[PDB]
């Protein structure tokens, strides 16, 4: 690919 | 003829071959890229200035090496473009001065992509450049390499338009919010432009991205992107219409997106491609 892009998140209870 | 880098860094003149550090900072042109500028790198001066003048001319089969061996495009010498890999000798340049004056050598290389891109690392091999010297007095003729390391990171475009960033990073608020990506694409020329995504899905869609999250991974979610509220699936080209030399948005946003099953708390990550091409 030409751009990785990396995602973050979080689920909170 | 003697020359240094630009941090003053000696390069040793003729004999073997010198290994040449210098720090480039490519960029897309009209109808070519520029590779590295090497007149900002290199400076040569004469220490015998009264009494003789020094020739130097870039000579047939200079050429990329390394990761770049297999591309083609032109060297602008002294003010004047020739093919790269060289296929005769240039021009002369002329060091009669004590003062240091450029090396007046750029190198370009021909796009063969929309928006693609080769890393170089730092400590790697650019070009291989072969260089002959002479002078206005006696019958020396010398031709040495130089080869042209990296000294800096960079990633060289193979296409007609360049990207804010290779590598993109973007943090989610808590689920269930949402965040824009941050990404954009210019072209040297207008150009008519699409891209579309890369990476592992887990839904029926083909649209949710897999939390991929090494520790502590929630359950049940993915990433998805959107752009103006449109669910954007892996592999299905998105269209930029014509892109011009200022930056357009390519509209991305992340969101967090529901794969079945419970909804459990802990980390989410997805990796995500993007590539480019012509429309």
């Amino acid at each position: 690919a030409d751009v990785t892009i990396t995602v973050n998140g979080k689920v909170v209870a | 003829f003697a020359c240094k880098t630009a941090n003053g860094t000696a390069i040793p003149i003729g004999g073997g071959s010198a290994n040449v550090y210098v720090n480039l900072a490519p960029a897309v042109n009209v109808g070519q890229n520029l590779v590295v500028d090497l007149s900002t790198q290199i400076f040569c001066h004469n220490d015998y200035p009264e009494t003789i003048t020094d020739y130097v001319t870039l000579q047939r089969g200079s050429a990329y090496g390394g990761v770049l061996s297999s591309f083609s495009g032109t060297v602008k010498y002294n003010g004047s473009s020739y093919p790269f890999p060289t296929t005769s000798e240039t021009p002369r340049v002329v060091y009669n001065s004590r003062t240091d004056k450029p090396w007046p050598v750029a190198l370009y290389l021909t796009p063969v992509s929309s928006a693609g891109g080769v890393a170089i690392k730092a400590g790697s091999l650019i070009a291989v450049l072969i260089l002959r010297q002479t002078n206005n007095y006696n019958s020396d003729d010398f031709q040495f390499v130089w080869n042209i390391y990296a000294n800096n990171d960079v990633v060289v475009p193979t296409g007609g338009c360049d990207v804010s960033a290779r590598d993109v990073t973007v943090t989610l608020p808590d689920y269930p919010g949402s965040v824009p990506i941050p990404l954009t694409v210019y072209c040297a020329k207008s150009q008519n432009l699409g891209y579309y995504l890369s990476g592992t899905t887990a839904d029926a869609g083909n649209s949710i991205f897999t939390n991929t999250a090494s520790f502590s991974p929630a359950q049940g979610v993915g990433v998805q992107l959107t752009r103006n509220g449109t669910i954007i699936p892996a592999n299905n080209t998105v269209s930029l219409g014509a892109v011009g030399t200022s930056a357009v948005s390519l509209g991305l946003t992340a969101n967090y997106a529901r794969t079945g099953g419970q909804v459990t708390a802990g980390n989410v990550q997805s990796i995500i491609g993007v590539t480019f091409v012509y429309q």
